[PDB]
């Protein structure tokens, strides 16, 4: 023990402890405006995707690359994470399940291709031994989709020259104020939908220009909007994870008072008791 | 009746239940009906008309986008949309005023290219915030 020492990593644990609490102050105001701006994202990939479901059940058809369900020789993953820590374990999480979905592609022979949108997904990935193929860091509080274009675009020209077959994005859904899940979906192969073809209302535009240049503008316009939506809403899980983490490390900041506290006490009373006592029988 | 959406790609803008609309297209403005056809594609800047149940309509800035058609339900995906009274006829006088101005202010086909669309633009809430009044 020796008291001044302990008084002083008490200090230490009060001040830490205070600081801690500020922190969760700050993560709580970043959540409100993350969830506004989720909220402004939602109605427009939620009517992108509302598009391109009814497109899946269309009569007067013709082929597509981001359409049809070709074979899988290589997959691609776009990573979301963040550039900082003490988030708790979200991007361990999510990394843990990118890693089995790989595993399982890699059991079959096929390889993937990752595109990171957070520095410790660079970091995890390149110190175990992913492929990397494009990466962007350092978004800011605000993210905003013309910077992320740029790895999309790189992962889109690996479709489009034929490369990838699959395309996938992984991202923590915020599901709750207090409850959020990692998940990996489909992304560039058009998924399933629930419907037989519309046969007529109002006027076909199709046909005023080309229909495959249309097309192809409509679907890069629907990647990225999902792309935008699921880097803000794993902004959103981030600041959620975050207070979370914080008010655990106030608690256990606490806790260490309580305790260091009574190591100081025991160690007061002994000290001024042994110095006594040899006062005492010192006077002889 | 139908069913129609519209959204300005950082903002919902419309969502419910409707009987008729019309709306600009890849050319020009256009009289759309519901049941006539199947396909879809691009917007010039322009703007819609919403009529609803007991016939109750409603007008929509439209600067720039695609229109689905084919559907019962059917969405309007705008690169950037105004709600009818976010707008104003002020508004649409001060984008005259920098359309006349810009008109003056572009020589080349290279900044032309965005002159043009400003003007577009301009016009476009020219005629919402005039079909506004109804």
């Amino acid at each position: 023990a020796g008291a001044k020492d302990i008084r002083s990593k008490i200090a230490s644990v009060q001040n830490t402890q205070k600081i801690t609490k500020a922190m969760e102050m700050v993560a709580a105001s970043k959540m409100r405006k993350s969830q506004d701006r989720m909220a402004a994202s939602r109605p427009y990939a939620e009517t992108m995707r509302k598009v391109i479901g009814h497109l899946a059940h269309g009569n007067l058809e013709y082929k597509h690359p981001y359409l049809e369900d070709r074979d899988v020789k290589r997959v691609g993953y776009l990573v979301v994470s963040t550039d900082r820590g003490l988030a708790g374990g979200l991007n361990i999480n999510l990394f843990k399940k990118l890693l089995a979905e790989m595993k399982t592609w890699t059991d079959k022979g096929v390889q993937a291709d990752l595109a990171m949108i957070g520095s410790k997904g660079v970091s995890f990935f390149n110190s175990v031994g992913g492929n990397v193929v494009a990466q962007v860091t350092g978004m800011g509080d605000n993210p905003s989709l013309s910077e992320l274009i740029g790895p999309v675009k790189v992962m889109l020209q690996a479709y489009d020259e034929g490369r990838l077959d699959k395309l996938y994005i992984v991202s923590n859904k915020f599901i709750n104020t207090m409850s959020q899940v990692p998940t990996i979906s489909q992304l560039l192969p058009l998924p399933a939908s629930d419907d037989d073809d519309l046969k007529h209302k109002s006027w076909d535009y199709l046909y005023e220009p080309d229909p495959k240049a249309l097309l192809d503008t409509l679907l890069r316009r629907y990647v990225e909007s999902q792309v935008y939506q699921g880097v803000v809403e794993n902004l959103a899980s981030e600041q959620a994870a975050r207070m979370v983490a914080m008010k655990a490390a106030t608690d256990n900041g606490g806790s260490l008072i309580k305790e260091l506290q009574l190591v100081y006490n025991k160690a007061r009373q002994a000290s001024i008791t042994q110095e006594l006592t040899e006062i005492v029988s010192g006077a002889a | 009746t139908y069913h129609l959406d519209v959204v300005s790609a950082e903002q919902q803008m419309f969502s419910g239940l409707v009987e008729k609309i019309q709306v600009t297209g890849s050319e020009g403005e256009l009289g759309i009906y519901p049941g006539h056809a199947p396909l879809l594609t691009a917007i010039k800047p322009g703007m819609i008309r919403i009529v609803k149940q007991h016939g109750h309509e409603e007008f929509i800035y439209l600067s720039g986008g695609i229109l689905e058609v084919q559907p019962g339900n059917v969405t309007v995906l705008a690169d950037t949309a105004i709600r009818g009274q976010d707008l104003d006829e002020a508004r649409a006088m001060e984008a005259k005023r920098k359309a006349e101005e810009h008109i003056s202010s572009s020589h080349g086909d290279v900044d032309y290219a965005q002159a043009s669309a400003e003007l577009a633009k301009a016009i476009a809430q020219l005629r919402v915030i005039e079909l506004t009044k109804k």
